[PDB]
């Protein structure tokens, strides 16, 4: 509390409200600047970079950027323009321009010129409070531009000012005598509300009438396209509701017009709800300490937080598969020279990720914030006589043991669950041997077809149920090895797996057939023989979420669901017929025979065929129907999987593991059960430890408890980021093309490990991200420097190194160096430093397995 | 703030046809696959009648000067249609299987360096911009099965 | 909208069920204190 | 972890083969068993199933630095080429099986996004020889060393690349579970190859 | 369903194994510096 | 030290490893028991 | 000959910047946590 | 044999090169104390 902790709090809580109003508005009128130059980046003379990127499928939406539009301007205004002082518009002229060039222009201008007069409006509040300040204040750098000293003592933003320099003539909100304003904090929660209701009815004001998007239900019967004028129906998306991707007429309500009428929707209610608040404010004793400003603070960010957690949710779902990013997918989207596979759904996942990133990190930090409040109210007496039940509901040490202790037994079972899980596919896909047991792989060989013709040597078993049986090789009369067709394989059947070509699993030495004729539900349409070893496939419909989506998809589809079970019923018994009189053929064993039996199967060889082709195109017609819950890259339907299952455990298991921290910050800020066994009180939140004693003590502090929340929800957000992307999160080295995979019709990308090494082969074929690749590890394993207890010791090296330069310095007579000291971190300030390395290391590298490509191929 | 756009550059794109950004026609399907179907036919003759006389002639243009550079055109090794030759073991764009084991990148550095005797190097030929334009062409070519 | 809903009813399904059996340790263990 | 490994199948022998030639196979300078009771069995064991091009060539021989080995100049002689089951299946399953395995599955179906899958008919119709030969000595897709298929003309030679090429074409049609057989190759070789 | 019943015995066992394990070892490690 | 009752949770793991290894090793050496075969 | 001279050049500068720029971390860290 | 005794010669050499390094600063630096 000397050091460098006196500047990352040097603006703490509570506060006055013209400073935060002020303030607040000086941000928003900056990130509107801000913008403004996003939509410069956005013309349509840059190259595509992640930035432009991430807002041409909304520019898109809006109609502001036409996707269709090639012809280039060379006047509209202002008369005579080829291009002038830089030039036609500044700088933007030695370059062609088309009219979307032209609306991002204007788009860009307004932003920065209402984000720059927000910024003097907010500074007008913020200094005005304080009576008033000067441009050498206000801007602070310009005392060192000798020169400039008789325009930095002039003062602005005063009370009596000539008008344009005032500031708050009454000095604060409090004391102006206007009886509209609302006096606390409760209170002013109602015109808030109408305030922002008012917000959206300005967005739906420019939707309607600047944009040009009228809401439903007054859309227009035509609209105009690049082949003419056309009714909305048939208009192609960005200009009208049929969607090209998909081939279908959008639902009213997923189209922008949908958004404008929901403008007025919403409108409407936050109008009312503050109608109602101005009359009936929040009263309750429950909420009057929430005027102080520390209190609310937590409130209000660790529920931005779980908006922010709420519009990755909603964004992702909505726009998986919208025509705004399909869109980009042909606009031969060029990165760092390369082109990109599926850039649609990259950006799409840049956003949702990025929205998920933002929400753990507000939950985080309003808690922590919002454990500052309770250690203060500790510290200083008044803990032990807060009035409100949200305090008081949670002060039993023994209940907070309770709570604490069974969330810390649900994260166990259900990542035992999810993890175990994982350990177990792998152990199977990899066919290992522990002596005690052997994992076995999933493989099929096809029984129908003409793949259903090729033989094996077989060996059989007599009675599986006799131990002491054995068995033998199925044989010829004539004493040799007979080849089975696949069609006759039956359970039980055993194939040497070097007549197979397997290589991979060396520790044992057959297949075995333990299904035939197995069709998958959800997969090929085929038939097949096949060896399920240790691949717990079952495990796909442990899944709450597995059987809500199929039992809806059903029900929305249960006729075609129903005459492709009959189909597929027809077939199988066409299939088996067929297969005996092939099998008379194959024995016949006398050409009058063999000419009664080669005529049977010719004579029934039509009918098979159209058993055959009535299963797959009532298949087809089956697996093209519309997405509930587990969707293609088509909106079709999928079934669930066993990644889709792992997912659902891991969600829960791992974002308990990463929430334990934030109930030991708002339980234990001032004492855990241990400290109290002790008797002894945390005294600040920030401090390392106080340790050596009891084994050690480092890490107990609210601070900390914050780095590890932050640390063990890495992990549940890795999942979500190799889900998002697609990799296989159910076990750690699945590949891509893999017999289960290929036969039950699942695209993916690598398994966990394996999906690491996958997409960094495609990140290597950009010398741009392999340069991010390359800062990212290094700014994370420093982190390890700043975490391991080792702080002494680099302070006693760091001496040595000191004492060493200033002996250099004084024997070489150079006065910079005879007093050097170098700088240690301490301990706090070295967690602090190292949990940002750790996590901006981490992240910058997920980043690029989104940037790399979206591969899965569904 | 850092991003203030951000400094990725100009975009690089083909020849300028006056009056018609060709930036932005490199990212217009339509008007890059119009493109394309010149180089892939080596003629004007197939695109849709109802193309400008500008247009028309700056085509002409073009291709006349890649004539003089000894460029062969695509259609005819490949057809007009796809799914090439066999007998010179000509590439069958037609073909799903063919579609589906080659990606889009990696199709471009087949078209820049040539493939195996035969289907000859464009890289001096024409810009990579234009290889682009004929990889996303050569996409639409394909059939079902 | 079906698998929107779906997606957040679950999350809060979650934040319910753990409310549920958090609070059927409380209410049967009330006789006994933690430690 | 050790000792208890398996018996050895009696099928693979030890019995060696004769050592890796120390001159250049590009040189200009000068170009490029017994009775005792079980020694001849060995040997002709060996003959079938102990690959002699496996190991990592001379440098000089590699195909980026054969005079002889880029795709425009190599010689693809078909004869050459599918003459000899044994030795298709022999060399390039080793190959194959150390390096290609990794990224194209160990069935060969594909495992790295977008990789090929050489079990495809329409890919093994659309494809050369001397076209399979360009993509493995170029690499495919942009890139240093190659794009995300990458280049071997450093790496590997161009008698290595030819086995490589035949064996591919065992693939054809095969089911997704592991490698081409020694009966896969004769019936690749049957067919004309 | 055969495999099914023979898959999950094994499932099973396997997590008998190793969870008993785990707490085998946090249990010889605590006769090791206490008991 | 060992209780009792941690002693007979170190015989529910060896009846586990032996019923693994019973079932692994039998049928590959004495080609009986065909069920669990590999 | 001319090119190896310009190529030391190069390195030179940025050894100047990267190790300058280091010390320069340190100086900020030192002016900030004290004198 | 050589490239054996150059390997060896060049460790022990890094060795003696340090000390010599060492014994410089030390001899140079007498009646400056490091404090
Ligand atoms: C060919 C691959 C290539 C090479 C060059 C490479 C090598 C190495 C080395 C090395 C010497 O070999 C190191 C030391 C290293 C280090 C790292 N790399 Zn690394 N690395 C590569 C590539 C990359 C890339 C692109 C990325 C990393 C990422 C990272 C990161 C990871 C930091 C970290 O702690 O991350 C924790 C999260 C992990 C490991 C991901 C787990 C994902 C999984 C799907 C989650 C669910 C499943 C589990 C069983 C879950 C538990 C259940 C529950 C609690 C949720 C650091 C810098 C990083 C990352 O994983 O971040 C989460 C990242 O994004 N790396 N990495
Ligand atoms: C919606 C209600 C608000 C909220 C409103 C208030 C108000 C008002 C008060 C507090 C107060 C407290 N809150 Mg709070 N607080 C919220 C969330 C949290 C969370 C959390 C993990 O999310 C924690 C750990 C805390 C903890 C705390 C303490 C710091 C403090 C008093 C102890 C305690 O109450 O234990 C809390 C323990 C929990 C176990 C609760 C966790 C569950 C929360 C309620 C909801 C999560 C679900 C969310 C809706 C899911 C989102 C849906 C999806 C996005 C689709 N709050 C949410 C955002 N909180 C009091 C205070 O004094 O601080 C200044 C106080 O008066
Ligand atoms: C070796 C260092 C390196 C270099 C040379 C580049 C260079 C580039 N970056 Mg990368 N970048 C790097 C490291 C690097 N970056 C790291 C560590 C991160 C994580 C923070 C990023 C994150 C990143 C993003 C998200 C983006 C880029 C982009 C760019 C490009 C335009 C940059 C620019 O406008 O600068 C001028 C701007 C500043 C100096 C700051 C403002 C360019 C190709 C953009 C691009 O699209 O390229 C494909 C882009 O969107 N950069
Ligand atoms: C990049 C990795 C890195 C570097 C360069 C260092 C550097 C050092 N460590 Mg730290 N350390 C690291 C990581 C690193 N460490 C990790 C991962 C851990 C966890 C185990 C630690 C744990 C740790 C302990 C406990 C201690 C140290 C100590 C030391 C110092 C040894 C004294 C000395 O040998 O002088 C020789 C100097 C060098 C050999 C390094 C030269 C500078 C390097 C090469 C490059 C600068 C690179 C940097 C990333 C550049 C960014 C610059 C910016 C302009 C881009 C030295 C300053 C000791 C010490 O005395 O404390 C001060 C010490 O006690 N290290
Ligand atoms: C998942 C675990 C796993 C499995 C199933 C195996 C399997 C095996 N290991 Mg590997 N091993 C492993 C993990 C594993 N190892 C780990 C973690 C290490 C690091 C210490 C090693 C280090 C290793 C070496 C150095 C060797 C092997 C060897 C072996 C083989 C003989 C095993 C043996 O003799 O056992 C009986 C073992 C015991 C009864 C324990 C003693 C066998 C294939 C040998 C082999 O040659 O492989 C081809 C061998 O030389 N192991
Ligand atoms: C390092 C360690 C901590 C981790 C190692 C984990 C690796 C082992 C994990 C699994 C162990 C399973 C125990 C063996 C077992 O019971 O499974 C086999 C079981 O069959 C029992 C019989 C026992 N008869 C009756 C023969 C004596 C046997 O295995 O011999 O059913 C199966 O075989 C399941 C078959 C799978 C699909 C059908
Ligand atoms: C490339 N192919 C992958 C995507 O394929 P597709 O779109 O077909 O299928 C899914 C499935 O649906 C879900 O996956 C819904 C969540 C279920 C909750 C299951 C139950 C959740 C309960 C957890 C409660 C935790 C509490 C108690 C701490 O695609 C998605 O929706 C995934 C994208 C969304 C991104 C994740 C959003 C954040 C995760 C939840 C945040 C939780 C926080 C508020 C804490
Ligand atoms: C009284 N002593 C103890 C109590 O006080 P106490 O510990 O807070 O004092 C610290 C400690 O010392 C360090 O913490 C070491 C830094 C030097 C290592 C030097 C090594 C740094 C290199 C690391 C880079 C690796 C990354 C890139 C992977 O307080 C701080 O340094 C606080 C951190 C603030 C630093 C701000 C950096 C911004 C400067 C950027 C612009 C400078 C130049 C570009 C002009
Ligand atoms: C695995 C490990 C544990 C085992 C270590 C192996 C040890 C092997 C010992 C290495 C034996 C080398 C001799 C062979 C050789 O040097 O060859 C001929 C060499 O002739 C000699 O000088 C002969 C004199 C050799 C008398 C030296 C005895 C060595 C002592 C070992 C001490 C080990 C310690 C204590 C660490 O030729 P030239 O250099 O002239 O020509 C270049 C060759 N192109
Ligand atoms: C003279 C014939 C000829 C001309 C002209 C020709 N090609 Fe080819 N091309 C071939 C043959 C032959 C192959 C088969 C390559 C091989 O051996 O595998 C092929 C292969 C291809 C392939 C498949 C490559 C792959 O990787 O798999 C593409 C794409 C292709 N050509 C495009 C073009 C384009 C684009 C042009 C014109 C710009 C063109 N070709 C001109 C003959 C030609
Ligand atoms: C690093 C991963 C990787 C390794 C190692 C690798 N490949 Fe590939 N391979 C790919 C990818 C990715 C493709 C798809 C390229 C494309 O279209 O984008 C591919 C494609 C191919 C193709 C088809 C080329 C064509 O033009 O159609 C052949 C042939 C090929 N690989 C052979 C091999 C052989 C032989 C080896 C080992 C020598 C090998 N590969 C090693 C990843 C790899
Ligand atoms: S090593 Fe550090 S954290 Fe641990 S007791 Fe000592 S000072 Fe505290
Ligand atoms: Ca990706």
């Amino acid at each position: 509390a000397n050091g460098v902790k006196r500047w990352y709090q040097k603006l703490e809580l509570p506060m006055p409200p013209e400073r935060i109003f002020g303030a607040h508005m000086m941000l928003i009128g900056g990130l509107a600047c801000l913008i403004g130059t996003y939509f410069f980046a956005s013309m349509t003379m840059w190259n595509d970079g992640y930035v432009n990127l991430t807002l041409r499928p909304r520019l898109i939406s809006l109609g502001i950027y036409d996707p269709y539009d090639t012809e280039q301007i060379q006047r509209v205004w202002l008369p005579l323009i080829g291009e002038f002082s830089t030039s036609k518009l500044p700088f933007f002229g030695q370059y062609p321009l088309t009219m979307t060039d032209f609306r991002l222009f204007g788009w860009g201008c307004f932003h920065i010129g209402l984000g720059l007069w927000l910024v003097y409006a907010g500074a007008a509040h913020y200094y005005g409070a304080r009576g008033g300040a000067t441009i050498g204040e206000i801007f602070w750098l310009l005392p060192y531009v000798p020169g400039l000293k008789g325009l930095c003592q002039i003062k602005w933003f005063t009370p009596e000012g000539p008008w344009y320099k005032v500031g708050l003539p009454w000095g604060s909100f409090a004391n102006t005598p206007w009886p509209i304003l609302r006096r606390t904090y409760a209170d002013a929660l109602s015109p808030h509300t109408i305030y922002i209701g008012l917000l959206f009815f300005i967005w739906g004001f420019v939707l309607w009438f600047v944009l040009d998007k009228p809401p439903v239900p007054l859309q227009p019967a035509q609209v105009m396209t690049p082949n003419g004028l056309m009714p909305l129906e048939q208009a192609p998306f960005p200009y009208g509701w049929f969607d090209p991707y998909l081939n279908q007429v959008m639902h009213p309500m997923n189209t922008i017009n949908g958004e404008t009428t929901m403008c007025f929707v919403w409108g409407v209610l936050f109008v009312a709800l503050g109608a109602y608040w101005w009359y009936r404010p929040p009263r309750s004793i429950n909420i009057t300490h929430l005027e102080d400003t520390k209190a609310v603070f937590h409130v209000h960010l660790t529920a931005i937080g779980y908006v922010s957690f709420a519009l990755a949710i909603v964004g992702f779902l909505a726009l998986r598969n919208h025509p705004s990013y399909l869109m980009l997918n042909d606009m031969n989207v060029i990165i760092y020279g390369k082109k990109i596979v599926n850039p649609g759904r990259m950006i799409h996942n840049m956003i949702t990720f990025n929205h998920v990133q933002v929400g753990l990190l507000y939950v985080a930090a309003g808690v922590f914030h919002g454990g500052q409040y309770l250690h203060g109210l500790n510290i200083s007496g008044a803990y032990k006589q807060a009035r409100s039940k949200f305090i008081t509901w949670f002060q039993n040490p023994d209940l907070q043991t309770k709570i604490v202790g069974t969330t810390m037994f649900v994260s166990f079972v259900t990542v035992v669950f999810g993890y175990g899980m994982i350990c177990w596919n792998t152990g199977a896909e990899l066919d290992l041997n522990f002596g005690i047991y052997q994992f076995r792989s999933f493989r099929a060989i096809q029984m129908d077809g003409e793949a259903g013709n090729i033989g094996y040597r077989v060996f059989r078993p007599k009675n599986p149920w006799d131990p002491t049986a054995g068995g033998d090789w199925v044989k010829n009369p004539d004493g040799t090895a007979k080849l089975v067709k696949a069609r006759n394989l039956q359970v039980g059947d055993r194939i040497l797996n070097e007549e197979l070509g397997i290589g991979s699993s060396p520790t044992y030495s057959f297949t075995t057939i333990e299904e035939i004729n197995y069709k998958p539900e959800w997969g090929q349409p085929k038939l097949y023989a096949v060896q399920w070893g240790s691949w717990t496939h079952f495990l796909r419909k442990v899944n709450p979420l597995f059987w809500v989506d199929k039992g809806i998809w059903y029900l929305q589809n249960q006729k075609t669901f129903e005459a492709t079970r009959k189909a597929d019923e027809a077939y199988l018994a066409a299939h088996l017929k067929a297969v005996s009189l092939l099998n008379q053929i194959d024995d016949a064993q006398t050409e009058e025979a063999k000419q009664k039996a080669q005529a049977e199967l010719d004579k029934f060889r039509p009918e098979l065929e159209k058993a055959h082709a009535n299963m797959l195109e009532w298949n087809e017609r089956l697996a093209s129907t519309p997405a509930v819950l587990y969707s293609n890259l088509r909106d079709q339907h999928r079934d669930g999987e066993i990644n889709d299952a792992i997912f659902f455990w891991l969600m829960i298991g791992g974002w308990l593991f990463g929430f334990i921290p934030l109930l030991r910050i708002a339980f234990h800020n001032y004492q855990s059960p241990w400290y109290r066994d002790f008797e002894w009180r945390k005294q600040s939140p920030d401090f390392p430890c106080i340790g050596p004693v009891k084994g050690g003590t480092c890490g107990v502090s609210i601070q900390d408890q914050l780095w590890f929340c932050i640390l063990f929800s890495i992990k549940p957000l890795s999942a979500i980021a190799w889900y998002l992307d697609g990799g296989w999160i159910a076990t750690m080295m699945a590949r891509g093309n893999e017999a289960y995979y290929l036969t039950h019709n699942i695209s993916h990308t690598g398994g966990v490990f394996l999906y690491m090494w996958n997409e960094t082969t495609w990140i290597w074929t950009d010398n741009h991200l392999t340069a991010m690749l390359l800062l990212g590890h290094l700014i994370w394993f420093v982190s390890f420097a700043l975490w391991f207890k080792d702080r002494g010791s680099r302070a006693e090296g760091g001496d040595i190194q000191s004492r060493w330069v200033r002996l250099m310095g004084k024997r070489l007579g150079i006065k910079t160096l005879q007093e050097v000291r170098f700088p240690v971190s301490n301990l706090a300030t070295a967690k602090l430093w190292g949990t940002v390395f750790f996590y901006t290391g981490t992240f910058v590298l997920v980043f690029l397995y989104f940037a790399d490509g979206f591969f899965q191929n569904r | 703030v850092m991003a203030t756009g951000c400094f990725v550059g100009a975009r690089n794109a083909s020849e300028p046809r006056l009056g018609s950004s060709s930036i932005a026609a490199s990212r217009t399907a339509p008007a890059y696959l119009r493109e394309a179907q010149v180089l892939y036919e080596g003629s004007t003759d197939g695109l849709p009648k109802d193309t400008p006389a500008d247009e028309i002639a700056h085509y002409k243009a073009m291709l006349a000067e890649l004539q003089t550079r000894n460029y062969a055109a695509c259609a005819g090794c490949h057809q007009v249609n796809g799914g090439g030759n066999k007998a010179i073991n000509a590439t069958n764009f037609q073909d799903a299987g063919w579609q589906a084991n080659n990606s889009s990148p990696g199709m471009v550095t087949s078209i820049v360096n040539g493939k195996g005797k035969v289907m000859p190097a464009y890289k001096d030929k024409l810009t990579l911009q234009q290889i682009n334009y004929l990889v996303e062409y050569i996409r639409r070519f394909e059939k079902k099965r | 909208m079906t698998a929107i809903l779906l997606a957040c009813l679950f999350v809060l399904g979650g934040y319910a069920a753990l409310w549920g059996i958090i609070k059927f340790v409380v209410a049967n263990t009330k006789d006994i204190a933690a430690n | 972890g050790g000792c208890f490994v398996g018996s050895r199948d009696p099928n693979e022998t030890r019995y060696p083969k004769a050592p890796m030639p120390l001159q250049n196979q590009t040189s200009t300078l000068k170009t490029a068993a017994q009775n005792t009771p079980g020694a001849r069995e060995a040997a002709a064991l060996r003959d079938r199933v102990t690959p002699l091009n496996l190991q990592q060539v001379n440098e000089q021989d590699v195909a980026g630095n054969d005079p002889l080995g880029s795709p425009a100049r190599v010689v693809l002689d078909e004869g050459e080429m599918y003459r000899d089951p044994v030795e298709i299946y022999r060399e390039g399953r080793a190959l194959f099986q150390n390096n290609c395995v990794g990224c194209h599955g160990h069935n060969g179906c594909g495992n790295v996004p977008r990789s090929t899958n050489f079990t495809d008919p329409g890919w093994q119709e659309n494809n050369s020889d001397g076209g399979i030969y360009s993509s493995i000595y170029n690499g495919k897709g942009i890139g240093n060393g190659g794009g995300a298929m990458p280049a071997y003309y450093n790496q590997l030679s161009p008698q290595q690349i030819r086995y490589l090429v035949a064996y591919l074409r065992a693939f054809k049609g095969r089911q997704c579970n592991g490698l081409p057989t020694l009966s896969d190759v004769e019936r690749m070789v049957a067919e004309r190859q | 369903m055969w495999n099914v019943v023979g898959q999950i015995i094994s499932v099973l066992c396997f997590f008998i194994l190793t969870v008993g394990t785990l707490f085998g070892i946090v249990y010889v490690s605590h006769l090791l510096s206490r008991g | 030290d060992i209780s009792k009752v941690a002693w007979a949770w170190f015989g529910v793991l060896l009846a586990i490893c032996l019923i693994g290894a019973f079932g692994n090793y039998v049928p590959k050496l004495f080609v009986k028991m065909l069920m669990f075969l590999n």
